[PDB]
């Protein structure tokens, strides 16, 4: 459900900034999805660094 | 001629967010015979009487039909405020309308059951420079903006769907959410009839 | 028995959009006696002459009285199209009519002035099916639909009043606006006479 | 102005409705406020309504 969607979005974002605006938009979408539905915010913070 | 109700009794009825619409002009209809095949569990009319819906003659008749579970009878109403009246299906208040909740009896054997019931739980448009969640409320006589990304049936209760709206479409994102209801032993259907008052859609004989 | 114009002189006159009506049949009237109790500032009749209004026999007589400032004498005229005729008060165009503008005399110590003069400057209906505004004009011998939300006296010049219509009533909003004119030294009133042609209402001789 | 005292009450009701979670009512209430602000020839009030929309 929400967790798989957020993980897929984060995996897509990982191969974008390294490959910046798209990374920022994907991270914003993941943050919105996490906020709309706990550990997801922690995963977002961990992926931020 | 005669108004044709055959497409209702053939094929699998769609979901509430993909309601199938029929328009009838210049024909003779017998509404009591259409409802005879079904076991009407609910029949609520606004701006017209339940007995008078099948008696008058109208300029045009609109019939939307879909698969709808009876357990969500509270959401499918003009006075309701659930997700069904916001993101799935809305009826216009400027015309006489009726909502029917019927059950496909086992003897009718050409209305195939879907896998399960589904509906759009949320449909938002995430803007870019404003970081704003603008809910997309469906208007009367139109489909939801999220029907393009929500599939024919939601796979799991709580699925999330995303579409990258192009900068031309406004950039940002279009996000949706799906919910499901368990299928019943007998298929349950929902109908919405809207009448518009030269009257040529008249009752037969 | 003489037709009794008693309620005119036994209270505070209402506003133009709440005009008070009296109906007379089978009685003898002396119209000049009534107008001799006032100071007639204006007297204009339609489809009849001011001399013959108080001499013929009529099947029925109707008198609508209200408070009306003389500074707006142009708006109160069958052939006007200001806010008074559109939204407050309109007379029938088929029967003979008369409009009288009078001033309450000092010795008439039984009429109490209101706080100010008030009227309805707009009465519109908002439709949410297309977000469209439609003005609500006033039919003959009837009150405005906005009188249920506009109070007996408008508190400030330019107030807005709102009312939400139900799904059965058609949805949307009903909105009105009020306008005020300051009270003068002597209360100024308006009367509207409608006469319909057995002619039992004959003048007293 | 008698129009600001009306739009303010409409906005308060809309804020309460959005807190309650009724999006249709919020959309309807927000429509009346801007309709009143546009009929009263008040671009400032229009901007304040937009700011209220952004803050919500
Ligand atoms: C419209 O449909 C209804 C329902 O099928 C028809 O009503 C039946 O008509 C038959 C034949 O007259 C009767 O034997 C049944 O008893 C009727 N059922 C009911 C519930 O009344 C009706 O005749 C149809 N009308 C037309 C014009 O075809
Ligand atoms: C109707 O009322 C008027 C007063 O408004 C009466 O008028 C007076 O009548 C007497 C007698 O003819 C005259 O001397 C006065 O000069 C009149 N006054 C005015 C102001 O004109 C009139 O008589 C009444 N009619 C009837 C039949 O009662
Ligand atoms: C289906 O129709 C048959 C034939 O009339 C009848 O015997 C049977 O009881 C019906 N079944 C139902 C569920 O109504
Ligand atoms: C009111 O009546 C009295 C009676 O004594 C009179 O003196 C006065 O002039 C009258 N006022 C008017 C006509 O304005």
């Amino acid at each position: 459900p929400v967790k798989r969607f957020v993980r897929e979005v984060l995996e897509e974002a990982e191969e974008a900034y390294e490959k910046r605006r798209q990374f920022e938009e994907l991270l914003w979408l993941a943050e919105w999805a996490a906020r709309d539905a706990e550990e997801l915010e922690e995963e977002i913070r961990e992926f931020e660094k | 001629v005669e108004c044709d109700f055959s497409p209702l009794l053939s094929g699998t009825p769609p979901q509430v967010y993909n309601f199938k619409r029929l328009v009838f002009t210049n024909c003779n209809y017998n509404l009591t015979k259409l409802l005879s095949l079904f076991s009407v569990n609910d029949f609520t009319c606004s701006q017209i009487s339940p007995a008078a819906i099948a008696s008058n003659c109208y300029s045009s008749l609109i019939l939307d039909y879909f698969s709808y579970p009876l357990s969500m009878k509270s959401d499918l109403s003009v006075s309701s405020a659930g997700p069904i009246s916001q993101f799935n299906y809305k009826q216009s208040f400027s015309n006489p309308t009726c909502l029917i909740l019927a059950t496909v009896p086992h003897n009718l054997t050409t209305i195939t059951k879907p896998l399960k019931y589904s509906y759009i739980n949320k449909c938002s448009r995430l803007l870019s420079d404003d970081r704003t969640e603008v809910p997309q409320l469906v208007n009367a006589n139109q489909y939801s903006p999220c029907v393009s990304i929500v599939p024919s049936t939601v796979w799991e209760d709580g699925d999330y769907y995303r579409k990258q709206l192009s900068p031309l479409e406004g950039g940002g994102w279009l996000v949706a959410s799906g919910s499901t209801v368990a299928m019943t032993e007998q298929l349950q259907m929902g109908f919405g009839i809207t009448v518009q008052y030269t009257n040529s859609v008249c009752p037969k004989l």
